[PDB]
């Protein structure tokens, strides 16, 4: 009569590398590593993502005229720029601290927009209706930003204009705005009559002057003129008041702003879904509850730590030793 | 092995064991078969369990993480994003391998140290009344039948 | 006869985590983690720290009409704001490198407070006596800073002034200074008559000009006019010079800088006391020779790192069996 | 355990011995009481308390630490500063509490060991003088009196 | 007959440290901390790297008169600058953007200098004799930067000069230039007429107006005056205007940067010799298969990982008993 | 040693053995000499460089690792800037000198482990032909010539 020790083995083919041996084959193991995603954008919360397409942040809040896709959608579960997003200021200038602001919309989960300064009754001074271009053209036919106003003088006069708006939203208000640089000395003229103009913009806290700036530019979009926009977070019951001779383009829509959450913007040409997701990658979704992946290190919601590896398998079971 | 039981002196495992990772074969007269030992197969589960479930505890969810612009001016911040980026994906990668080495190592002993602490249990319970053949198997002298061979399993036998 | 091997056991209830089992009982352990702190802030150095309690940086080194406390205080170990350190920039306007004059302060040690330009002998084609806002109130009355000096135009005359100061302390000097900006050309006339006005500002590495931008700007403490601050280290040796046709906050009083080691500023409403201690965080004084803390991100002076774990305890003796 | 000895063959700890970790019982003829064995406890000793000190080397101490201030201009430097102060915090934290983790382990095992060489020892210097009565005592055949009991302490003994 | 079982031991003197016990010497060892280096700046993929020696990046690419041994380089390994590169902006003034500058030159790892703005041909209304300064010197007579070129009114005339050029080199055009800024006006209108003058700079991307800011400053090399010096990096197939009316100071030669691999910029005060290496420290190269060196943190080229470490070595044998 | 073996019940090395870590040594009536065991020298060997090969592939090289500059009005960037090389760079100095301590434990446990193992292989070879004197030696009943010897070595023997 005989009575024998001994451990388990199986037809497992696992293999785990240890300090002292690679490629281990084991009874049991289990892998730490996600690599799979769907090659899809979902919605995470139940809400959609906000599609750029065409388009990028600058296009966006500014309203260009390729960008009217974009105009009643003010909820979001993240921001997607793709690869093609080229759609931003069709008129040429520079977007003072658009990095910044481009930060600030990463906590921004939704907003909701309103004509600021209405257009047909804010401006009864001022030329409301000339202010298009070839630069930003709609249809064919010369237009303009959908949420800023470009005034121009009005029967050879540009009075000095003087408008303030008194946050009443109870949240933050995102004003945005443009100053217009000419060419020429005589096409500040034909614009606003005032060789000297300048631009005043004013708040509790942002406090600015701008000086048009004249002068022939190499053309972009056919304009050797150039426009700079410029922004600032209006806080709750706080004033902004624009001040101008000229050169001013106006706000129109501005937007109220709702924080919300780690949200943030992606860059990825990976297609939208009717699907929803607890973990997004800019590669697609993942539905996963190991600690690692090696998807993507940019990631939105709840999702397992980025990791550089190919590998990570921990050995559960013992040395397989079928002896077959 | 580190205790040089698994691979050791009881060169391979049995495909026959099917109910635990540790066990025994018997091949007493009225038959043979095998049966595995939950003493120590249940506590082994338990500390790799709970080995597992530390390793992911230490380890910290993701939750949005997304990248910044840098203006054609801002080079060196950019650079320095990115310098903090590599380094913590860096330290965390090798953070994740290194732990998972380690403990496959350790994994792979503590196995080899709970057959090997089987054996000499067994073995400090039979004495006399049975001889090393090496394998880890026993051979008894008084003959032991599967009543017998059971008292072996859990832990009862006694006849020095 | 017998003799058996065995091992200690006491009645320790100290119980350690290991990778294969969770509360494990011992005999003996060490705590390696500090939770305990003194909850009050001490001097380092044997020096006490500045408390600035309703003033904020800005206020003490303007000299903001309300932290007069503070005017005697030269030296200190680490510099406190509380939660209602509001006094600062009196006068509405921006306080230009603001943080990185903080930052700056870091390991100041202390400072030689000196009148750089003597307020009743720098200035004898100017008024210097009629600078005061209702801003910036003391005792009811109207006043200003203490450390600046706001210069109006003297019988309808504002000459272009030159002042210059040669940094003669064998260490660097703080400087700081104002530029005001009118919210009318009107009062631009009545306080400094020059429609168009200057401001320089030079030394060896620091070269700037201040126009007056000239616009009503919502109010803020009363003012629709706007007032920026400015600083510059002067190295050894190294001049400073002034030049201003109007709108110039003169520097009255200026700053040199001793330091002395890493040290800081720290936002607390712990009380201050007197005692003494290696390491202090916002929320009181830690004495351990521990090697981490759980008490506070926060440090200054020699203490345990701070990590952000509940327990760290190793086990010393062994597995703790009384078997009673 | 790793080795069997301590929770092992060897059930439990004697609240008695109270000089050294490891130790004796013995109750010859002439009485009875605890010896602790010096050899292996202040080596054990000499080895925990280098250990807990090299994990303290290992651990920098942490100097004068603040905050930094940013406008509201610099979101994005304020955030990286705060993923830089984050990720270290993180990766600290990480490694006291994994360190503190594995070394327990390790301390475990390395008491567990020591009993183990300890009884080992013992039995290798009695041989047949004595029978394992298992639970780490030697019963003597030949009885063993006070001043015999010591020269097993201090592996004197001998008389194969 | 007796067998018995042991283990190998030698001489080795070798000594590790593990937990339990320091100074333990061992049988086998092997080292993983390098320590050893040549004390020489070596070549790195064959290529010298560029020795600025007295100069800095601004003395080297404004082209300071003392730096002219730069001047026939144009490809490098990697850039250098020793203790005494202290030849930069001969003519004071601020260097706008600098450090970012420089952080651009780091991944340059050649370039082709040309003569964007031909010195004898493209300012034929305008005098470009006499942009020298005594602050600027060349073999004891006063001198000028290679690369910029000062230009002045011609018989009491600065007519409003235009200057394009349009990059079409196929990569990165870096283009440096100066505004000055006269102590006094009278100084500004010997140099340039135009009491009112200004400078404007526009391309595709950018677009800055400058100027000037007369005013007496203290002397700096002689001069009361400032030159402040800018660039940027014209685009291919982009173009860049200059407009003057005076204050300028034009480009005459520029860069067309090849980007190439990490490379960098390192101070160090080693020798440069025919050598070559794989891997190379401020204090010299390192020829090592090694994990670490405690050398030096900063590295060009593949090599082991810093490290504080004064020792590093890992038990490969046996604790060592030679029991002799 | 954890195992007991090293530094332990066979108290010193051999200077003598110079084929292997671990041998062999006999005093047959023939002659004396050393042999060392390959089976247990090789895999050691193998084990041994995959470790130290292991713990290069995870050490990451460094490649071009330049300083950036700050004018006098980016203290705050500076700072930040150098909070993350010094932080990097305590943190893989902590992970260097961790990993190599912790090994170097586990190395010589390894030889200990590796010795420990070969004396039980041994000794479970010869059971009643040879007795434990100590020191790893068995002494032999039968008298085991230079044939006899490297049966021992070889694992054959068998003769129980
Ligand atoms: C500079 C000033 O005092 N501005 C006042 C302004 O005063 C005007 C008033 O005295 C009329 C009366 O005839 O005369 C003006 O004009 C002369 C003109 O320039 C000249 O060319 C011509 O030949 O003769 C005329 C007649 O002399 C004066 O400019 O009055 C308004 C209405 O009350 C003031 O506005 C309100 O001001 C409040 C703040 O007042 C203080 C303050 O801080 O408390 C008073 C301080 O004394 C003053 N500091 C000085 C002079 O150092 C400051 C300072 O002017 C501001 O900070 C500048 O921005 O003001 C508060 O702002 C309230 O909300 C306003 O409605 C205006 O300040
Ligand atoms: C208003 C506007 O931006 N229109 C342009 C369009 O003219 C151009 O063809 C396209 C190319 O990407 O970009 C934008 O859509
Ligand atoms: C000059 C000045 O700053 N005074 C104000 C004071 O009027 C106000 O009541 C207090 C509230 O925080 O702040 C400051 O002390
Ligand atoms: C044009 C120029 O730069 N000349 C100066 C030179 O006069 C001075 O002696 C040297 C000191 O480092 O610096 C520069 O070389």
């Amino acid at each position: 009569d005989t009575l024998c020790i001994g451990y388990h083995a199986n037809n497992s083919t696992d293999t785990v590398d240890t300090v002292l041996e690679k490629n281990v084959t084991v009874t049991h193991s289990v892998n730490l590593l996600e690599d799979s995603h769907n090659g899809k954008l979902c919605r995470l919360g139940g809400i959609a993502p906000l599609q750029l397409g065409k388009c990028n942040i600058a296009g966006w809040l500014l309203g260009n005229p390729e960008c009217d896709l974009l105009l009643t959608v003010s909820s979001w579960s993240y921001i997607v720029e793709t690869s093609n997003s080229d759609n931003g200021t069709c008129y040429p200038g520079d977007f003072i601290d658009y990095e910044e602001l481009r930060e600030q919309l990463s906590s921004v989960s939704s907003f909701e927009k309103f004509e600021i300064f209405p257009k047909t009754s804010s401006w009864p001074n001022h030329e409301t209706t000339r202010g298009v271009t070839a630069a930003c053209p709609y249809a064919g036919a010369s237009s303009f930003y959908r949420n800023l106003l470009w005034l121009v003088k009005k029967g050879n006069s540009y009075p000095k204009l003087s408008k303030s708006y008194v946050n009443n939203k109870g949240k933050e208000v995102l004003v945005l705005w443009g100053v217009h640089h000419p060419p020429t000395s005589t096409d500040q003229q034909s614009l606003y009559q005032n060789a000297d103009a300048y631009v005043s913009v004013g708040s509790s806290k942002y406090d600015r002057r701008f000086t048009p700036e004249i002068a022939a530019r190499p053309k972009v979009r056919g304009q050797a003129g150039r426009m700079n926009y410029y922004w600032t977070l209006l806080e709750p019951g706080d004033t902004i008041t624009f001040e101008a001779t000229g050169n001013l383009v106006a706000p129109r829509y501005a937007f109220a702003l709702n924080r919300g959450s780690g949200s943030g913007i992606i860059t990825s040409d990976a297609p939208v879904h009717d699907c929803d997701t607890k973990c997004q990658t800019p590669h697609g979704a993942i539905n996963s509850s190991l600690p690692f992946q090696n998807i993507h290190p940019v990631t939105i919601g709840e999702c397992p730590k980025y990791v550089k590896s190919t590998k990570l398998r921990m050995a559960t079971g013992l040395r397989n030793i079928p002896a077959r | 092995g580190l205790f040089g039981a698994i691979a050791g002196f009881i060169e391979g495992g049995w495909t026959g064991l099917i109910d635990g990772w540790y066990g025994y074969h018997h091949q007493n007269e009225q038959g043979s078969g095998y049966a595995a030992d939950q003493k120590s197969t249940q506590n082994a589960i338990d500390g790799i369990t709970n080995k597992v479930n530390s390793v992911i505890e230490k380890m910290n969810t993701q939750f949005t993480a997304v990248g910044k612009e840098f203006n054609n001016l801002e080079r060196r911040i950019k650079n320095l994003n990115k310098k903090v980026d590599d380094g913590f994906l860096d330290v965390w990668t090798y953070n994740a391998e290194l732990l998972v080495l380690l403990e496959n190592e350790r994994t792979l002993d503590f196995h080899d140290s709970n057959v090997k602490n089987l054996y000499e249990k067994a073995r400090s319970q039979l004495r006399n009344n049975a001889k090393e053949i090496g394998n880890g198997c026993f051979e008894f002298y008084h003959k032991c039948d599967d009543a017998c061979m059971e008292s072996v399993r859990n832990g009862t036998y006694d006849y020095p």
